[PDB]
């Protein structure tokens, strides 16, 4: 009796974390689908969840021209020229109507009183846009093709993005701040800051494909009070009590948010041509250990429960440091918030059979009109069994 | 070969238009960057 798989509105919550369910790619680097263009494939970010606060970081050479920003426009071929390799700019598509109107990047005003435009929260428009956006080819006839996008919840920006690489290193290929000289390309890379970008959200133009499926189906937000967990042996094990989690000391809950999606077991599509369809080590909880120490506890394993502790923020890899729904994603009308309560009056404390191999069992119930779910001691007599 | 590196990589398809459904054919007003 798992109470987290209990009914329907426990099942969708919890769903909500399955990143290989509903995201379906690469996280770190997404490169999920192959398309063609004039008889070549190409290799096309294809995730259906929004990546909160992924931007792809630049190391061009530290002076003018160069300003080391993704969301920069390409580069023309005069700027190029003007300023040597590597190339100048960034990954921002620059593209107009013959009237001079820029596809890129998109005020969310425009979009928001547009009838094309069917999504109900301003991050989904921006998805919908993209969605909408597919390249031409050598003939001019449209493609299945679609460009990558970052909103800036900050600016209220929709962006495409002219690049769909995430990730490009070795010296053989791009430059660290200029070195080696002659070459085209600076290296790059994703990531998350602790501090930094927290606004922008990256995707595949396919989460616009639904709109508004989002909202219901991905881990938007960091999860306050709780471990993530698996069932087993009949209680929720959080990922601390499973062999291959990895747990490292950290400062501060921020840290362990960019972890979930920097470790180097994070679902990636980054090469030979892998496909991750979203498994890897995506999930992952601060929390303060039982000698004050904070750590961060980094799984592959989907959760389907969780464990109770007021200290503790559950995160993903795809989903952002903050706690709370912002405006951008709740409808001009999912249950983030209200999933999770009961009232004492209904909800008894229930204890599961004795797991004998910890001597732990399940307890369930309701404290602040929550669910509270914990391991405790066996009873006296069932610790015999033990 | 260094397309098929790219390629790998996710380099794009070389292309100068998109098609969006609000505001239609979309074009490179300058010439794009290149090689080396
Ligand atoms: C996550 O997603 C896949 C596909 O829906 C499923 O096979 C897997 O078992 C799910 N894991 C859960 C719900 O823990």
């Amino acid at each position: 009796g798992n109470p987290f798989q209990a009914n329907v509105e426990m099942k969708t919550f919890m769903e909500r974390f399955n990143l290989t369910h509903h995201h379906q790619s690469g996280i770190y680097v997404d490169l999920g689908q192959d398309k063609e263009v004039d008889g070549t494939l190409y290799r096309e970010p294809a995730g259906l969840c929004p990546i909160w606060g992924k931007h792809i970081e630049l190391q061009q050479p530290d002076r003018p021209p160069y300003r080391n920003n993704f969301l920069e426009d390409v580069p023309t071929e005069k700027e190029y020229k003007q300023s040597g390799n590597p190339l100048p700019g960034g990954f921002n598509l620059n593209f107009v109507t013959p009237s001079g109107q820029r596809i890129s990047p998109f005020p969310m005003e425009l979009l928001e009183k547009n009838s094309n435009i069917k999504a109900s929260t301003d991050l989904g428009r921006c998805a919908e846009f993209a969605f909408k956006t597919v390249a031409m080819d050598k003939n001019n006839k449209a493609t299945k093709y679609r460009y990558p996008f970052v909103y800036d919840s900050k600016k209220r920006l929709c962006h495409i993005l002219a690049v769909s690489m995430q990730l490009m290193e070795g010296k053989k290929y791009c430059s660290v701040k200029g070195e080696p000289p002659d070459l085209t390309w600076y290296c790059f890379k994703p990531r998350k800051s602790v501090t930094e970008n927290h606004h922008l959200i990256y995707g595949s133009a396919y989460v616009g494909e639904n709109p508004d499926a989002f909202i219901s189906k991905c881990p938007n937000q960091a999860l306050r009070g709780y471990r993530f967990g698996v069932w087993k042996k009949g209680r929720c094990l959080d990922y601390t009590e499973l062999t291959d989690t990895v747990i490292e000391r950290v400062e501060s809950k921020a840290q362990c948010w960019v972890k979930t999606f920097e470790n180097d077991g994070v679902a990636s599509d980054q090469p030979d041509q892998p496909h991750s369809g979203g498994v890897g080590r995506n999930y992952g909880f601060y929390y303060v250990d039982t000698t004050g120490e904070g750590k961060c506890a980094l799984s592959d394993q989907v959760p389907d429960c969780l464990v109770s502790d007021s200290a503790a923020v559950s995160y993903t890899a795809a989903g952002s440091l903050s706690e709370e729904t912002p405006n951008f994603i709740i409808p001009s009308n999912p249950t983030p918030e209200t999933a999770l309560q009961c009232t004492a009056d209904k909800f008894p404390d229930s204890f599961g059979a004795c797991d004998v191999q910890a001597c732990k069992r399940q307890k369930t119930s309701c404290v602040g009109g929550q669910i509270q779910s914990t391991s405790v001691d066996c009873t006296a007599d069932e610790q015999n069994e033990c | 070969d260094i397309v098929q590196h790219m390629e790998d990589i996710g380099g794009a398809p070389p292309v100068s238009c998109v098609t969006n459904e609000i505001l239609g054919v979309t074009c490179a007003p300058q010439a794009i960057a290149k090689a080396t």
